[PDB]
RNA sequence: GACUCGUUCAUACUACAGUGGAUACACCAGAUCCCAUCAGAACUCUGAAGUUAAGCACUGUAAGGCUUGGCUAGUACUGAGGUGGGAGACCGCUCGGGAACACCAGGUGAUGAGUCAG
RNA sequence: GCAGAUGUCCAAAGACAAGCUCAAAGAGAACAGAAAUCUCUUGUAGACUAAAAGGGGAAAAGCUUGUUUGAUUUCUAUUU
RNA sequence: UAGAGGACAGGGCCUUGACCUAUUCUCAAACUCCCAAUAGGUAAAAAGGGCGAAAUAACUCAAUUUGU
């Protein structure tokens, strides 16, 4: 009725693993694609082998909603020609995939930038999600109202004519 | 070396009870106190201001001073051949209206009407309480069918 | 996968208060707002409660007693339909008017409305009360501060600063406050939405056009209602229940529901 | 039939299910203006097309927990007396007080001040 | 007698306010794996709170922000 | 301490120890859901208590009566 399923948001992530100029170039790539100033991720712990230090900027990410989200998703699923494995769907009703080169999305090559790859993730949900996030009288969503793993596949098939391996 | 600090030996006395942690209720702040009232000192360890000393936990005294959020109490304490009066200054969360006095007040209010009636009809009534005493004789009726015979038990 | 909601987990659980569990009362702001000096006994410290539901706004005067506090005055926003204000009953102006109504009504009950006139049209020691904002957060232009202004413009004294009125983050301009009290922001919205999106203008303000309230006569209706509210604030002077509530079974009944379930399972 | 502010602070909590929409409480339609973010998600401001799907109210489950009573049991411990028993370790008698786990059964709330609608 | 600690440290780790919620686990996402960043679901504190050990703490006493210098001058009733 | 019932390594559809769920023998000055017997503390009326009127105040209160 009004328990249809929509897209709550779309989170874009690129982990470079290092500080300096490369991270700022990746941030510029995200700004160009999404038209939003992004923010940077900070490493919780210390690991010698990956060369990560505490509080150091390692990645940059952004989140989008509404009309803009359904078309960045469209570009991403176009690059994969609407092909997703069945493993990509979590047991809660979400999914996501990846891209190895950011040029395929329509950004002109640049001798300074190089290649960057990103991740996509969707977080499907129905309406009435506000009660779990409002400050005043926040409560819980019942269980039938939640989205199951089968529904995240039926929705994909119907909406995008996608193909499940 | 010896260790006689201020809160020594308060592990079990100064800790919240089971499934009853947390700060006090809102109605705690609406209690009414006057000069000369009786009062109980019960330390509440979720408020660290105005904390009474170890000894005065669970004692009873009279009020001699009232302030913004504090109360002064007169408490007895025995020192080796005599009893000294102490003036304890605690905050309002560690103070409770005493209940040791309620039987006297109910007794006065109740006996007033009895005296009023007795003098109204010119009578001689006793109002002092009565110690429990011996019992009078009675005739207790029991059918012979309801008496049961018992005897010591063999060992197993 | 070790289970978390174990039997031992349930045995040790301590529950919070009912109204904290329901997201209604703070209980740290309440007690600070109620406690008075222990040596200042027999003084009650009234407080001005403002709540804003979805499509309404409420005001009260409470007194914080030991068995349940007492309401001394009350005023709801839908009552403004009687004072000549149709739809628009969530505005900044609606808040102002509801705050005014409560003050005038409260003074009348005590026969003091003639010694405390408040202020005339918007441009002894008074009774004092303190503002309870509930759970909302206090930005600038929050609608609860319009109620405070409408009640101070009455005969009351609500202690307050000046930097939380609209557009007053660092400087206090009274004209822009006066604009929001008379709903001029709504009027200018009706203006600007009319030029572009002329059909969206008809969809957004449907219940305005239906009542014939145009963007050129908004201020005057609030001005009229202020005078009317001051003129007479007194209060004006079973259900079928087509659907039924079921009852609770007992120990005797629940046993045969299991007998018959097992008998049905047997075949 | 509903609402605001409270008291008790699980008989009031947790999991899975069934029922309900005069007014009302919500989900909801938006971002010019006060205001707020990476993000009108949240916060704030302006509305009234749609819906009981969810929140919420009321019920169910040889439900878990909680709570009261029976029982465990005069059992385990213990105040006073003894030119009491016994190599001892320990244990009865006289005058007194008296548990806890477990197990069985019944319940799953009650209430103060004010207000709205037919 | 038993198991330990003290002769330090801090312009913030002192004051006030607001917003927020921690350890851990499961399932998902290009390089990426046991450990890097991101989304969701559970979570009564299993984290944190200068230093021994005990007590306290969840719209906070923890985390992050904004404004500060009540770590100020003088006196009394008193507890250990 | 010991079996029972369930869905990471083991040569080529099974050792074993894992992980989970109900059980099972035995413990604590510096452990605790519960919790005695003994041992403690306050109270049991006339320099006081109750009740009704007044008079004083620079305190308190929206109150020349609000209260104290
Ligand atoms: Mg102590
Ligand atoms: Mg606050
Ligand atoms: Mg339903
Ligand atoms: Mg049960
Ligand atoms: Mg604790
Ligand atoms: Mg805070
Ligand atoms: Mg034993």
């Amino acid at each position: 009725v009004m328990r249809e399923i929509k897209v709550n948001k779309l989170v874009l992530n690129i982990c470079v693993g290092e500080s300096g100029d490369r991270l700022t170039r990746a941030a510029r790539v995200l700004e160009q694609l999404t038209e939003q100033k992004p923010i940077f991720g900070k490493c919780r712990f210390t690991i010698r082998s990956f060369g990560v230090r505490r509080n150091e900027k390692i990645s940059c990410f952004v989140t989008v909603r509404g009309k803009k989200a359904l078309e960045i998703l469209e570009k991403g699923l176009k690059v994969k020609e609407y092909e997703l494995r069945r493993k990509n769907f979590s047991d809660t009703g979400n999914f996501g995939f990846g891209i190895q080169e950011h040029i395929d999305l329509g950004i002109k090559y640049d001798p300074s930038t190089g290649i960057y790859g990103m991740d996509f993730y969707v977080h499907l949900s129905r309406s009435g999600y506000r009660v779990t996030r409002r400050t005043r009288r926040r409560s819980k969503i019942s269980k039938t109202h939640k989205v199951t793993k089968e529904d995240a596949m039926k929705w994909f098939q119907t909406k995008f004519d996608g193909i499940l391996l | 070396g010896k260790s006689r600090g201020k809160r020594s030996g308060t592990r079990y006395k100064f800790s919240k009870k089971f499934r009853k942690h947390g700060e006090c209720t809102a109605n705690k702040y609406l209690e009414k106190l006057n000069y000369g009232d009786y009062v109980d000192i019960v330390c509440d360890s979720t408020q660290q201001k105005g904390m009474p000393f170890n000894y005065y936990h669970g004692k009873t005294g009279k009020i001699f001073h009232i302030t913004k959020r504090g109360v002064g109490v007169l408490v007895n304490k025995r020192v080796k051949h005599r009893i000294e009066q102490k003036k304890v200054c605690v905050r309002i969360e560690h103070v409770r209206k005493s209940r040791c006095n309620e039987d006297f007040l109910l007794r006065k209010i109740k006996n007033a009407e009895l005296i009023k009636e007795a003098k109204l009809k010119n009578e001689h009534i006793n109002i002092k309480r009565k110690t429990e005493g011996p019992k009078p004789a009675a005739m207790i009726k029991v059918p012979p069918s309801k008496i049961i015979t018992i005897e010591p038990l063999p060992f197993y | 996968v070790k289970v978390v909601k174990n039997k031992a987990y349930f045995k040790r659980y301590q529950v919070k208060y009912r109204r904290r569990r329901e997201g209604k009362t703070d209980y740290r702001a309440r007690k600070a707002l109620i406690l008075q000096d222990k040596n200042k006994y027999n003084a009650q410290k009234l407080r001005f409660v403002v709540r804003k539901t979805n499509s309404q706004v409420i005001c009260q005067i409470a007194c914080a007693h030991i068995e349940g506090d007492k309401i001394l005055a009350e005023a709801k926003s839908k009552e403004l339909i009687r004072y000549g204000i149709p739809v628009g009953l969530k505005n900044y102006a609606a808040a102002y008017a509801t705050g005014l109504l409560c003050a005038r009504r409260f003074l009348k009950s005590l026969n003091l409305d003639t010694q405390f006139l408040g202020v005339e049209k918007v441009t002894r020691k008074p009774i004092k009360a303190f503002l309870d904002v509930g759970i909302t957060r206090t930005t600038t232009g929050n609608r609860v501060f319009a109620a405070l202004k409408g009640a101070c413009d009455g005969g009351l004294n609500i202690p307050h600063g000046n930097n939380r009125f609209p557009g007053s983050k660092n400087e206090f301009n009274p004209e822009q406050l006066r604009k929001n009290i008379l709903g001029i922001h709504v009027a200018e919205y009706m203006k600007t939405l009319q030029e572009e999106d002329n059909d969206k203008y008809k969809t957004h303000f449907n219940d305005y056009l239906k009542n014939n309230i145009g963007a050129d006569d908004i201020e005057q209706m609030y001005l009229n209602a202020h005078e009317k509210i001051r003129q007479n604030p007194e209060k004006e002077s079973k259900f079928v229940s087509k659907h039924e509530k079921p009852k609770k079974l007992n120990a005797k009944l629940r046993k045969k529901r299991v007998k018959e379930k097992l008998a049905l399972y047997v075949e």
